[PDB]
């Protein structure tokens, strides 16, 4: 792991490395010439507000006073301009850490005001920031005069801070070795001038976050034991002290460079970490970037642990590999993601971890490093750092290439909303009073909706366990421009503010009906009567009895089909507490196959009920208590109806459905009286099964009926007969007999027939198909029935992906467990994404991973090759490779069916439709027009044939228990029943209500292929015609001609339809 | 460095203090698996009669299993350490280790275990 | 139109059960004893038809192989058996002149149209009947007759 990470950090270094002639002289030229002009600037007199306005209206350039601008009745001071006194480079360029980032990067350029312009109280009430804006305005006007009008310029904000307005210059052209600087869109893209303050002029101890530095009330803000009365403004205080202390930070950072020059690749890897994790130094993205990463790395060089011993993986004689492992470990575990908001703080040198206070404190300066960061971004970093911890903690699979993207902040549940708080007193329930204007640094609505939805969706159990339906939250201010032009003072917006709510859900308690609270008080406690409960709820406060004899303040939600109770939560509480700004969620994927039971749609109970409860009562205990010449050894259910993979969560009755007959392997004890011939072994299996059947019919559950039918799933085995048991509640169960000498004799049949020299391929396919039928399905279903308790999105995710492959017509050749392990690849090894807390998110994850996987060099390994790739370089026999610890061969569910594999077949089409899915989701978005995903194109087909079924209306959907076809009235209630389908004869008319094209295309999957190969909606395994025989699909076959048959010679081993030429 | 450590080990193989120095460098480079590898290398290649060096490697590995390990690994190494060394002494070392680490509840469970098992002959 | 090829199976028959047959290639869809007796009686001057053995069709519906290609315990070509020598020679001189009626001087439209047996509802649905509901008396009798 370690040497691989070293060499992979080196390859990314030589890939994102730089050019020396680019750096010097391309940046150096403009740096020197801009400093020349900024020193040829002249200084003006100390002028008041009226002179400032009087020149600012007449000149083209405007000031940047943030709201609110100071009036002349509140402004008694004077503002001046003076000659700049200093020059330094800051950020990443003075440290030489910069990398070629394809979008942009900005080199920040300090200029510091002289000390004679300021007054010792100017850190009170917005004065110094007004002088700062005026200094910037004069620098602006005179640089417009001395550039002779050739370079363009815009107004911006530094790090998204609305209290630091800045200017960023943009070029337009490129020559060889002149001024102009366009082609370097990383280093020479942006030169952001920053106005700052000198060092140690304002009292930092009063610049502490807990002191309120905006005085608005003067009546009653005393006699309260110090200063809790004047409320603390941490964003404003921290911003002021950071603007005055930009300098000695870079001094300390340069010190850390020359004490360890591994800082280069250190913050290179940290910067690519942040750029891929989608954050930044912008306050909209959390305000965590290269600067914070560097200064946290520095203080963790000079300490960090509790006993102030040095950070053990951070001695100055290490490399960037272990340095980045150290930072991801510390950011995950000690006090640097969410713990610096809930349970502790850090110190600067000598650095320590103490168990109090939300702050990233530095002491000699009195500054929070995490002032732009909230608890939202905190828990986000905690998740990301835990993921990186386990990804660099594993030691079998390479994890340098996977880098995390925020599926938690961009889920499928993009609840867009339009909230127009104009006017504020009538369209916002929280009063944005002058106190709120002082506290919030123009992010009041953000903090408000953060707290509102977090307390809205958090629950509280009875044992004190703080369990919620959410773990993360972030508001993304879409259409928030940080750049504006030269003729306007603020950044105004006329289209309102869009508020995006991206929540990573908790699937263990997502779909729970009950919302929980505190003990329903004898006297109403403040927790019962706060802004989290009965007042905050209103009409949904009630009293509900538990299963544990305590009675608490509770809620009762609804469990429904097309959307979620969390969607109901957010709609109702948003409309109540922010305002009536509307909510819509129209991403339709919950319209799956809808099972016909009580309370549509039933949650994870119906599959359980029918399969498991009818399995227990009654056939299993009865079959184990029968008397027989041979005793049974195991009764293990191996179906999707147990393992949560069935396309239809089954009901009581549906003998017309595909996956309703439940296949289970049965076996008897070790007995040597089985014969040595396969036909004889299968006939003794039949005879034993007939004894079981007669006793099952003669005992008192004789309302169950049995029958012994033949099977044709295997080739060259025509004597296989089962017992499908028809339970009194309409369940179906196919039993099969597995024998050790049966396995060894079929290995012998694969062994012999050496003379003809051309039988070993078909012998191998029949052997592997037989092993698939009998051996490994036990271990598969035990593993996934174990995994379903920790991953609850699995069965609806499998239903979505198998529905997509069904409407695209490929699962006739694709086995269902192939699709199962393909989705468990996105589930159980979820890197580089989060856990799928929605079935929709899981479906999109499989779709995008299948869009970004190639079958040519990358195999699929999932934690639930070099002898095959060499003999198959063009891979005409095998396209996929899915190997586990359960199967290390990787060819067990892939090449046993005999999938044709040129570039003009099922597999390449599968690849192409996944690509087109990724294209359309990337291009137009997620809207109502997504259903081009679920309609098929029917292109690239040589001959097309439409078929029609001889059924009456609402057939077969009503007996496959799915509820489209409004023409059958009552599909949303309980009108359909199957105890009348429970038949009187086993002949027609019981199997006449089945669908014929399924087994027609089994014969049309039983003879040709050497002529042609087709795929239709029929033989789609464990799926009937219904959802593709409604409007959502159609009954078609599309037959393509293989490229191997164009024209050939007259043979006898021809098989095809050839004509004379 | 690891090559320096291997050179000083081929110079002095029985040297438990250098063994713990090498695995402690592996703690500083966070490779606890290679630290286990080094500890078992000490347990094999440290010679038969050097009981004090063996118990030094043992109690260091117990420090690892209480500090960075988990319950199952600390109990299996406790079993192996009493299987190959003195039960009373490895129990008292884990007790003082619990005293140092502050894990006082499981410390109390170990104390009642050792006054049950070895209160018959130890007054200490 | 469907083309049917006819060559002599006579120069490679050492087995007595393959006596006096015809090597057919590309038998049409659902080619059975009924389609064969219909075509041999529609050919004029022809003897008697008995049996098609080795009727494992390998074309007219999709998949990798056929159904009975390997003896599991230990090419769509059929073996059409006729009455005797005279019936074989008559069907040879009849299929020869049919292959010449491809270019017959009135028109080539005098060729025989091959009427299919289309899979009707229940007639095909006996496939569902044999996968799930066969006759237990016959199944019991067969399994006891072998297991005895």
């Amino acid at each position: 792991r370690a040497r691989a990470f070293v060499l992979e950090t080196e390859e990314m270094l030589d890939s994102v490395d730089l050019d020396y002639s680019e750096a010097f002289d391309g940046a150096d030229a403009l740096l020197h010439r801009l400093k020349g002009s900024i020193e040829t600037i002249p200084a003006h007199d100390a002028q008041p507000l009226l002179d400032a306005a009087a020149k600012l209206e007449k000149k083209h350039k405007l000031k940047v006073p943030f709201p609110s601008p100071p009036p002349p009745q509140n402004s008694n001071y004077k503002v001046s301009f003076a000659t700049p006194a200093q020059f330094n480079v800051v950020g990443s360029y003075v440290a030489k850490t910069m990398v070629r980032t394809q979008s942009a990067h900005g080199i920040d350029m300090i200029v510091v005001l002289p000390e004679s312009i300021l007054q010792e109280k100017d850190y009170l009430d917005l004065r110094y920031f007004y002088k700062r804006a005026y200094y910037l305005a004069v620098v602006a006007a005179h640089l417009q005069k001395d550039l002779k009008g050739e370079a363009t310029l815009s107004y911006e904000y530094h790090n998204g801070n609305s209290l630091l307005p800045v200017l960023s210059v943009k070029p337009n052209g490129e020559k060889d070795e002149d001024e102009k600087k366009k082609k370097k869109g990383v280093l020479d893209y942006r030169i952001r001038i920053i106005p700052c303050a000198p060092e140690s002029f304002f009292p930092r101890q009063k610049l502490h976050l807990g002191a309120g530095l905006v005085r608005k009330h003067k009546e009653g803000e005393q006699q309260a034991n110090g200063q809790p009365a004047t409320p603390a403004t941490p964003f404003y205080n921290s911003t002021l002290v950071a603007e005055s202390s930009y300098l000695q930070y870079l001094k300390l950072l340069r010190q850390t460079e020359k004490k360890c020059a591994a800082f280069r690749n250190a913050c290179i890897l940290g910067r690519i970490w942040l750029q891929q994790r989608g954050f930044g130094s912008d306050v909209s993205k959390g305000g965590f970037g290269y600067f914070e990463w560097a200064v946290l790395l520095a203080l963790l060089l000079q300490g960090g642990p509790a006993d102030t011993k040095g950070a053990a993986p951070l001695s100055p004689s290490l490399s960037s590999t272990q340095l980045f492992k150290a930072l991801i470990q510390f950011l995950s575990v000690t006090n640097f993601a969410e713990k610096p908001c809930v349970l502790g703080q850090a110190k600067p040198d000598l650095a320590g971890f103490i168990e109090n206070g939300p702050i990233l404190w530095d002491s000699a300066r009195q500054l929070n490093i995490a002032f732009k960061m909230g608890p939202w971004s905190a828990d986000l970093l905690h998740q990301h750092a835990r993921w990186t911890r386990k990804l660099l903690a594993d030691g079998a699979v390479d994890q340098f290439q996977p880098t995390f993207i925020l599926k938690a902040d961009l889920p499928t549940h993009t609840y867009d909303l339009v909230a127009r708080m104009d006017p504020e007193k009538v369209s916002e329930a929280a009063p944005d009073k002058v106190a709120h204007e002082a506290r919030g640094r123009h992010w009041q609505v953000g903090h408000k909706v953060y707290r509102i939805l977090r307390r809205a969706l958090s629950d509280k159990n009875m044992e004190g366990g703080e369990r919620a339906r959410l773990i993360h939250l972030k508001v993304s201010p879409g259409f928030s421009s940080s750049s504006w032009s030269l003729n306007e003072k603020p950044q105004p917006q006329k289209a309102g503010t869009p508020i995006e709510i991206g929540v990573l859900f908790d699937p263990l308690n997502m779909a729970r009906t009950v919302d929980r609270g505190p003990s329903a008080g004898p006297s109403a406690e403040e927790k019962e009567t706060c802004e989290k409960f009965r007042r905050f709820w209103g009409e949904k406060s009630e009293l509900r009895r538990f299963g544990g004899d305590t009675i608490r303040e509770t809620l009762v939600w609804s469990a429904q089909t097309p959307f979620d109770l969390c969607e109901e939560i957010m709609r109702y509480i948003l409309g109540l507490h922010l305002r009536v700004g509307q909510l819509q969620d129209d991403i339709v994927f919950y319209g799956r196959s809808l099972p016909a039971l009580l309370s549509i749609k039933p949650s994870d109970t119906a599959l359980f009920n029918v399969a498991r409860k009818t399995f227990t009562s009654f056939e299993r205990d009865l079959r184990d208590l029968e008397d027989l010449p041979l005793r049974i050894r195991h009764v293990n259910p191996i179906c999707p109806e147990l393992r949560h993979s069935s396309l239809k969560t089954p009901s009581f009755g549906p003998s017309k459905s595909g996956p309703r007959p439940m296949e289970v392997v049965i076996s008897f004890e070790a007995s040597g009286k089985w014969p040595e011939s396969l036909i004889a072994i299968q006939r003794t299996k039949i005879a034993f099964l007939l004894m079981i059947g007669r006793l099952l019919e003669r005992f008192k559950p004789g309302e169950i009926r049995t029958h012994v039918g033949l099977d044709d799933a295997r080739y060259e085995t025509e004597n296989l007969a089962f017992l499908d048991v028809i339970y009194a509640s309409g369940a179906c169960f196919r039993v099969r007999i597995q024998a050790d000498l049966e396995e060894s004799l079929l290995e012998r049949q694969t062994k012999d027939k050496t003379t003809e020299q051309y039988l070993r391929q078909r012998a191998s396919t029949q052997l592997a198909s037989f092993r698939r039928t009998f051996v490994h399905l036990p271990l598969h279903t035990q593993y996934i029935t174990t995994a379903t308790t920790r991953f609850p999105a699995l069965s609806p995710t499998i239903r979505l992906v198998k529905h997509w492959f069904s409407v695209h017509k490929l699962s006739n050749h694709f086995p269902p467990e192939l699709l199962e392990l393909f989705v468990l690849h996105t589930f159980l090894a979820p890197y580089p994404w989060d856990v799928p807390s929605s079935p929709t998110t899981g479906f999109l994850r499989t779709l995008l991973f299948l869009a970004r996987w190639d079958w040519r060099t990358d195999p699929l390994i999932i934690d639930t090759l070099d002898a095959w790739r060499k003999l198959d370089p063009g891979m005409q026999h095998t396209v996929l490779f899915v190997a586990t610890a359960h199967e290390q061969s990787g060819t067990m569910w892939t090449s046993v069916d005999g999938h044709p594999r040129p570039s003009k077949v099922v597999a390449a089409r599968m690849t192409a439709l996944a690509k087109s899915a990724a294209r359309v989701i990337r291009e137009q978005g997620v809207d109502l027009d997504v259903r081009r995903l679920f309609v098929p194109s029917l292109k690239e087909y040589d001959v097309l044939l439409y078929l029609n079924t001889k059924v009456l209306k609402s057939a077969l959907r009503t007996y496959i228990t799915v509820d489209p076809a409004t023409e059958m009235n009552g599909g949303k209630g309980q009108e359909i029943k199957f105890k009348n389908l429970a038949p009187e004869t086993v002949e027609p008319p019981l199997p006449v209500a089945q669908h014929p094209v399924d087994v027609l295309l089994k014969q049309l999957s039983a003879v040709y292929d050497s002529a042609a190969g087709a795929s239709g909606t029929g033989p789609l395994v464990f799926f009937r015609s219904d959802t593709t025989a409604t409007e959502e699909g159609d009954k078609v076959i599309g037959a393509v001609w293989n490229p191997t048959l164009v024209k050939r010679k007259w043979r006898v081993n021809l098989p095809t339809s050839y004509k004379p030429v | 460095t690891a090559s320096d450590f291997e050179r000083l080990l081929l110079g002095q193989p029985d040297s438990s203090e250098l063994w713990i120095a090498y695995m402690a460098s592996q703690m500083q480079v966070n490779d606890l698996s290679s630290a286990r590898q080094i500890a078992e290398r000490a347990l094999k290649t440290i010679n038969i009669r050097e009981e004090t060096e063996k118990l030094n490697v043992w109690i260091a590995y117990l420090n690892l299993e209480v500090a960075y390990g988990t319950d199952e690994t600390v109990q299996e190494v406790f079993k192996r350490a009493c299987t190959y060394n003195d039960d009373r002494e490895v129990h008292e070392r884990l007790a003082s280790i619990y005293i140092q680490s502050g894990k006082y509840k499981e410390a109390e469970d170990l104390f009642e275990k050792i006054v049950k098992k070895y209160g018959s002959e130890a007054p200490h | 139109v469907h083309y049917l090829y006819v060559r002599r199976h006579a120069p490679k028959i050492p087995t007595p059960t393959d006596s006096r047959s015809l090597f057919v290639t590309n038998v049409p869809v659902d080619s059975t004893e009924a389609h064969l007796r219909a075509l041999v009686t529609s050919l004029v001057g022809t003897g008697r038809f008995e049996k098609v053995t080795f009727e494992d069709e390998s074309k007219q519906e999709h998949s990798l192989e056929g159904k009975s290609i390997i003896d599991a315990a230990q090419g769509s070509t059929a073996v059409v058996l006729l009455a005797d020598e005279k019936s074989v020679e008559q069907v040879l001189k009849a299929i020869a002149k049919v292959h010449k009626t491809k270019k017959y001087p009135v028109w080539g439209g005098d060729g025989l149209p091959d009427s299919k047996m289309p899979p009707l509802g229940p007639v095909w649905l006996k496939s569902h009947n044999r996968l799930s509901f066969p006759d237990p008396s016959m199944l019991q009798a067969s399994v006891d007759a072998f297991s005895t």
